[PDB]
């Protein structure tokens, strides 16, 4: 190892005497070891591109080979600790050095290597037995929420020559050490993974399974699905921390992992203080979000090769703790701010531009990147099963679709919540569109609706028909006067009415409307998509009878009825009863039907 | 420290453009301090671009004019520039590289810091909470600035941005509630008569002790101006997070910082970019842009205001629209309200500060202060949609409250935009303006003001 | 036709630009005026 | 782009293999 | 091999599979008493029983000779980990080799086991298993606790594959009392005395539970009632069951009892 | 059936040679074993999209959009293996799968794949968004060799004349809906009305036709003349009288 530095022109360094150095390798030049990656070798020589800056490197100075591309730690630390796109511990290196800055050339590892971690071995497992890639050997008592697994890495094999017992071990002792054609591989509670390749697994199964996010809409018009791909609108004043907590409280998902990509320096500061106070509730404690969450926090100073590596790192956390056996929801947060760091990493290398100056290779990355997610069956013996659920967030200029990132996106994936700013105005939350939304995960979550909540689909179907109709009636209202309306177009304008105000608009900041489980759901559309059926029935049966029903006589034969209607979204899932709840509306529906038939 | 002897050389190898291309050079080191003497005694400064093997391509900061390859020297300094700070600098006037223009000694150092600077910490950085008052109602009331913000000023040639930027700079402070404050001034590629303006203006309106101003001209080195904000910053840094001081820097026309960035890149033998500038201009200005914020456990801050002028008005540039990637807002100085003759020129309809929420309210400024701009800025939108109606209806057919809408938009825009260069109005005036002309329309019409408050301000 | 025959140059972007906003300036005035007579004639209707 | 490339790759192959 | 299963990474993950097949019925059955099921799986019990070496069975694999259908090898493997899964999880208690045999078979003709019932009821099961490693004494942990005994028992005398709805009341009735809030203690007694009144016997803690437990399940429920007092002769009279070891149904209806007359206490 | 599946995580440098394996497999089964091929080549977006990454790789001369200069002669080395030869009983047909960025049919890959290929069937995105199946747009849908495989004793005489009035009047439907967005409903003639009512029985009856649904040529062509019949046969000013004589009234 130990090259040297021939020449310094800018973040361009030039090394001789690095004779097997391999292409993509990590080095660290100078003194201070700033950290570079090789990208062009010739002969002897080899050009490396510098994360910092190079401002006081001399000719002459030593080049440390790591024999490593950018890769990730993985192992027991991982849980609540907070990196950047090369996984530098943030809050480590602030506790340490004592200083508000970052160090340049700073070489502290990801994972402590002072904690002592609970670990216990697998009870069969003896000198002797038939380990493969992927197998599950020890657990390790993280905190009181996740358990973390320890797995052999995806390409080793070989016989049990030692394995440790159970006590408490750093991530340096060594735990497990096996044999293979008379070579010995030694093993510690830490692995190390190139975050530009595919973590293996046995076989990527189809996504059939709801992700539950603990609002209306989004669960009943717009589902996604364990292991699917959403794109969101990230702007300004769109209410977007609805999706992010939403995800972290309320949710099927067990490990969660956040990205910024290059967020504002003001922006990450209300994240890195929001993240650490919200609450979940298992098994009637209260514990912390940040018991099982990772995040990822860049800014727009920090290195450019940061800002692009950031999405790896995260997918690749999300990877590893998906072929435990978990269920992983990852979330990029500006997805734009990625890809400009992706064009300025193209610009410096003098590359060909192409539509928009965009390098050649963004839709090969944004697909790749996309083609991560999804459900598998987990390499290695005791027979689990995970997922990973992506939700990118984008950033088109003054709410364009056209930008190629957001074309490409959009091509990609298979949900898109759409929020609105015009929504946000009128106090309408949570903003979504519920008219450029769309949902293709529709006819996967078939067998999973018609097995447990068996008279939902048609309920869908019929909210969509009159949210739709309800709108393509403007111009009939508007260029005409309210008054050539025929009936069924009032009964529909009015229950559209009662949809929009009483069934997609939930209030977080309650008791009651924080959390919607899916009985609830169905229920409350269950109950308006029946009163509207009724009550369109009772007019056009009697079309021409002498006893003509309008709106006018519905609406004054059921005054409270329409109220009750009104009124469900206010019944407490905790304090109420799954059963109370259903009962409630049970009678709720039985007094519907009476008054209906009190008024034929 | 350095106990070692410099070297000096004889070797010079090439001259071509600024560069100066040395040989037989040591060990080389990059970003290096030179100091040249040139044949007949003249002496020159530079500093390291390139480096390989044994040889030095030295920028010439006052050109290669005289230079020949056998009579100049060349004295390398061994290290990189590092620029003294003290808190001595509150007061006084210096250039583009540092050094004092106002007819006083150097800076006696309290340190020695590296101009460029090492990022903060994501986890250390904390959200801004209070206010940065500046004395224009038109900022101040409606979009108001936090403590660690940054939020730019767009404006064009001919507008008056450069005499916003000094009422800025001699009123701006901190709010009375019922003062370790200081200004940083940085001025890039003016002429001699704004520089003019500037130095003069601060230091007779006896408030030249609290502000530190560096002037860079457009006929001075365009390295200079590559460094200025760099020096501008580093003291920023010192000021608000070693004596923990809340610390106001203005950066005027970033337009010429990116001008001097093209030529220095180009000087390098880079293809051009998109538009002209370089590739990795994002990251150049957001190196910039984000030396400031709160942080935790220091009672200081830094708030930036950057000023611009888009070229051909286009708000699509690459300078505004990059720096819209970074900074939080914008205040926009437009050309119909400069030629109606109102100064401050300012559009409140496109401008938008994006923490205005966190910097104004109850033990901050007052508790009726977002309801007031909600309202003014509902008012003044309604009161334009009723002036463009009026034009093709006819004045004689519009009701009586649109008629109110008409008079609000005259008061509005001669009463409360339209403040005066030398008018010091303090937010809590500002909101008085705002109620007495949110008084015109019946407590009824008001609708954005919850009843809560309309029972306490209204009635005065 | 599908576009309107100039060369592409940064002034005839600007020119057109200026286009794009004088004509959905003239569109809003249009709009405005037509209400107006909207107006006028659903209340000559009812008396 | 691609002309200015090209004479910075004619500069860059006259001065090595000269 | 549909993408990433390379010859050797195929051939290494079929031994590893044997290997795990193997381990789970060691565990499953150490002395050996379900011949069925070790005649069952014996093509792959084989290559185990006797010592061959990690590349011995692998070259065994890449020629022909084992088993090396990984799928195959996945849902046979399934079954027997679900089995050891349901005979470990009713640790204390046993089953005898009828109600195995029965429930092993029953697995065996599942369309999918994953997306089985058996595999819910048991996800179910360990979950409130699991909650109770290394819980805190509390009235809720020791709630949790009696109940988990007694669903254990119930499953290791019936079966997880049929349905038996004493099954599915306790197992509803135990994941509604560990998801309410540790601070609820007026319900989370309501809760335990409206099971024991839905419970056909009345002295249901019957060797499922040590004495030594009935004792503090007992007391217990013997301070709850205690602060609700309201006079001196009835001081006496709930006082005087402090000595039954017995959670019997009679006792707590005795309670409810003797609260008639403390409330008969008042005006 | 034969498949060839490089995904969207595989390596791009070689989704240059994968069409090249197919149509080689193809040509043996084709002109060696004389059999009946059909080449379904899918995304050969992503095929042009590698084929620009490896332009780009070594500094080559550029065309539009980036794409390299040598973009038709590289199509039609793919496209141009497809037909019939002289003495042998095979053949190969064709069928790339495309997907236009932004719909714009200009873009370097449509623009250059429609000059070397004859024909092309054109999904459109306006009839999706009305639920119709399949949503295929016929104006700017084309195929070169249907004048010399339909007609007399190939599948019925009135075959050509059909579809040219088709065509022309779905045409003229069209315009008419764009003259009714600015003239409004009320300011059209007895005329445009019919053309309104063709546009949509057309729309409904002629291109949706349901995902199983096997139509032989000749339930198209007598639907084809129940469109025509809206129209006097005198507004069928394509199709020659010895035709309308014997077609048009039934």
């Amino acid at each position: 190892t130990f090259g040297y530095v021939h020449g310094v022109s800018g973040p361009v360094v030039t090394a001789c005497d690095m004779a097997g150095a391999a292409m993509y390798e990590l080095v660290r030049v100078g003194h201070s070891e700033l950290v570079g990656e090789i990208i062009r070798l010739e002969g002897d020589m080899a050009t490396i591109q510098v994360y910092e800056e190079t401002s006081g490197v001399s000719v002459g100075d030593p080049v440390l080979r790591t024999g490593k591309p950018l890769s990730v730690e993985l192992g027991p630390g991982i849980m609540g600790a907070i990196f950047d796109g090369i996984q530098r511990p943030l809050s480590d290196i602030s506790s340490q050095t004592q200083s508000i800055y970052i160090p340049r050339g700073v070489n502290v590892s990801a994972l402590s290597r002072d904690i002592k971690w609970d670990f216990t071995p697998c009870k069969n497992l003896r000198v002797g037995s038939h380990i493969t890639g992927g197998d599950i050997y020890g657990i390790v008592s993280e905190n009181s929420l996740i358990k973390h697994k320890i797995m052999l890495p995806p390409r080793n094999r070989g016989t049990v020559t030692y394995i440790a017992p159970p006590g408490n071990y750093d991530t340096s002792d060594v735990v497990l050490e096996l044999e293979f054609e008379g070579v010995k591989e030694k093993f510690t509670m830490v692995q190390v993974w190139p975050v530009r390749q595919v973590r293996p697994v046995t076989e990527k199964l189809p996504a059939n399974h709801p992700l539950l996010t603990g609002q209306r809409v989004l669960d009943a018009l717009f589902p996604c699905v364990q292991g699917g791909t959403t794109a969101i609108p990230g702007a300004f004043g769109c209410g977007k921390t609805v999706i992010s907590q939403s995800l972290s409280k309320y949710s099927n998902s067990d490990v969660i992992i956040y990205v910024g990509c290059g967020e504002r320096g003001n922006e990450m500061s209300e994240v890195l203080r929001d993240f650490p106070e919200l609450t979940m509730e298992v098994d009637g404690k209260v514990e912390s979000i940040m018991k099982r969450t990772a995040l990822v926090a860049n800014t727009s100073n920090m290195p450019v090769a940061a800002r692009e590596a950031s999405i790896y790192t995260g997918i690749t956390l999300s990877e590893y703790f998906r072929d435990m056996g978990y269920h992983v929801s990852m979330m990029a947060d500006s997805t734009s701010r990625w890809a400009e760091a992706l064009r300025e990493i193209s610009g410096r290398l003098a590359e060909m531009p192409a539509d928009s100056g965009y390098p050649a290779y963004l839709g090969a990355r944004l697909a790749s990147f996309y083609e991560r997610a999804g459900r598998v069956k987990c390499l290695g013996n005791p027979e689990r099963e995970g997922s990973v659920s992506i939700v990118g967030a984008v950033s088109p200029p003054g709410g364009d679709f056209s930008d190629p990132v957001t074309s490409a996106t959009l091509g990609i994936v298979q949900v898109f919540w759409g929020l609105d700013k015009k929504l946000a105005q009128r106090k309408h939350f949570p903003s979504v569109n519920w008219l450029i939304s769309y949902s293709k995960y529709m006819r996967a979550l078939d067998e999973y609706y018609d097995k447990h909540f068996t008279e939902f689909v048609p309920l869908r179907t019929k909210a969509k028909e009159i949210l739709q109709e309800e709108e393509d009636l403007a111009e009939i209202v508007q260029l005409v006067g309210k008054a050539s309306l025929a009936e069924t177009d009032k009964i529909t304008l009015e229950v559209a009415k009662l949809i929009k105000d009483d069934f997609l608009q939930q209030n977080g900041y309650t008791p009651y409307d924080r959390f919607c489980p899916f009985y609830k759901t169905v229920g409350m559309l269950s109950n308006m998509i029946a009163f509207y059926d009724m009550a369109r029935r009772a007019v056009e049966t009697t079309a021409q009878s002498d006893n003509k029903i309008t709106w006018s006589i519905i609406r004054e034969h059921m005054g409270d009825i329409l109220y009750k209607l009104s009124s469900m979204k206010f019944k407490d899932p905790l304090k109420d009863g799954e059963a109370k709840i259903k009962s409630d509306y049970a009678q709720l529906l039985e007094d519907m039907q009476n008054a209906f038939r009190s008024l034929e | 420290y350095l106990s070692q002897p410099r070297l000096t050389y004889k070797t010079v190898s090439g001259v071509n453009g600024p560069l100066v291309i040395l040989d037989h050079v040591k060990f080389p080191r990059y970003a290096e301090i030179v100091h040249l003497t040139l044949p007949d005694g003249t002496k020159r400064s530079g500093q390291v671009l390139e480096v390989s093997g044994s040889k030095a391509v030295v920028q010439v900061f006052e050109g290669t004019s005289g230079i020949d390859a056998k009579k100049t020297s060349c004295e390398f300094t061994g290290d990189i520039l590092r620029t003294p700070v003290s808190e001595d600098m509150l007061g006084r006037v210096f250039n583009g590289s540092g050094k004092p223009i106002d007819r006083g000694p150097v800076v006696l150092a309290e340190d020695f810091l590296d101009i460029m600077g090492q990022p903060i910490n994501p986890q250390c950085r904390i959200y801004p909470e209070e206010m940065i008052q500046t004395g224009i109602s038109a900022i101040d009331g409606m979009n108001s600035i936090a403590r660690g913000q940054k939020i730019p000023i767009f404006s064009a040639a001919g507008l008056p941005h450069n005499e916003i930027a000094a009422q800025i700079c001699r009123q701006a402070g901190l709010v009375k509630k019922s003062e370790n404050f200081a200004i940083v001034f940085a001025a890039m590629g003016v002429n001699m008569e704004t520089a003019r303006f500037f130095k003069s203006d601060f230091e007779e309106n006896g408030s030249m002790d609290n502000v530190c101003l560096f002037l860079n001209l457009a006929n001075d080195p365009t390295i200079e101006r590559i460094i200025t904000p760099r020096l501008a910053l580093t003291t920023a840094e010192f000021l608000a997070y070693q004596c923990e001081k809340h610390v106001l820097v203005i950066l005027t026309d970033m337009s010429s910082y990116a001008e001097a960035l093209r030529e220095v890149s180009a000087a390098r033998e880079e293809v051009p970019g998109r538009r002209g500038f370089p590739g990795y201009m994002y990251t150049d200005l957001a190196t910039i842009y984000e030396r400031a914020g709160r942080v935790e456990g220091r009672n200081g801050s830094i708030t930036q205001i950057p000023i611009l002028t888009m070229p051909n008005d286009d708000i699509t540039h690459p300078i505004p629209d990059l720096t819209g990637y970074i900074t939080e807002g914008q205040i926009y100085v437009d050309r119909q309200l400069h030629n109606r003759q109102i100064y401050p020129p300012i559009n409140v309809l496109p401008s938008l500060s994006r923490l205005m929420k966190s910097a104004i309210g109850e033990g901050m400024t007052r508790k009726d202060h977002a309801d007031v701009s909600n309202q003014l800025y509902a008012c003044y939108a309604i009161g334009k949609d009723v002036q463009a109606m009026k034009a093709v209806v006819g004045e004689e057919a519009l009701t009586s409250d649109d008629l109110l809408y008409l008079e609000f938009l005259q008061k509005f825009e001669r009463n409360f935009i339209a403040q005066g260069p030398y008018e010091n109005r303090t937010v809590f005036e500002t909101l008085d303006i705002g109620w007495q002309l949110l008084r015109i329309f019946p407590k009824e019409m008001l609708k954005r003001i919850p009843q809560s408050t309309l029972s306490e301000f209204y009635p005065r | 036709k599908d576009r309107i025959e100039i060369f592409p140059s940064r002034m005839a972007q600007t020119i057109m630009k200026a286009r794009l906003k004088g004509a959905q300036t003239g569109r809003n005035l249009l709009k405005k005026k037509s209400d107006a007579l909207t107006l006028r004639f659903r209340q000559i209707l009812k008396k | 782009f691609y002309r200015l490339k090209k004479i910075q790759e004619k500069k860059k192959i006259l001065k090595e293999k000269s | 091999k549909m993408g990433g299963l390379t010859s050797e990474q195929y051939h290494s993950q079929v031994v590893g599979k044997i290997g795990y097949i193997a381990r789970c019925m060691q565990t499953i059955d150490p002395e050996n008493n379900l011949k069925k099921i070790r005649e069952d799986y014996q093509d792959v019990l084989i290559w185990a029983e006797k010592n061959y070496r990690f590349e011995e069975i692998l070259e065994a694999s890449k020629s022909g000779k084992c088993p090396n259908d990984l799928d195959a090898l996945s849902r046979r493997s399934l079954i027997l980990q679900e089995l050891l899964r349901l005979v470990s999880s009713i640790s204390p208690f046993k089953m005898k080799l009828d109600l195995i045999e029965s429930q092993y078979e029953k697995m065996k003709q599942h369309v999918n086991l994953w997306k089985s019932d058996y595999h819910v009821k048991l996800n179910q099961l360990n979950q409130l298993t699991d909650y109770l490693k290394n819980a805190a004494p509390t009235p809720k942990n020791n709630f949790l606790r009696a109940m988990t005994s007694v669903l254990q028992m119930q499953i290791a005398q019936y079966g997880i594959t049929e349905d038996n709805e004493g099954i599915n009341q306790l197992f509803k009735l135990g994941l509604h009392l560990l998801a309410m809030a540790n601070e609820k203690i007026d319900e989370q007694y309501h809760l335990f005395k409206g099971y024991v009144k839905d419970q056909p016997e009345e002295s249901p803690f019957e060797g499922i539970l040590p004495a030594e437990d009935q004792k503090i399940l007992v007391k217990t429920m013997i301070d709850y009632a205690m602060p609700k007092l309201s006079s001196k002769v009835l001081q006496d009279k709930l006082s005087a069951l402090s000595s039954s070891d017995v959670l019997t149904k009679t006792l707590l209806d005795s309670i409810d009892r003797i609260v008639k007359e403390n409330e008969k206490l008042n005006a």
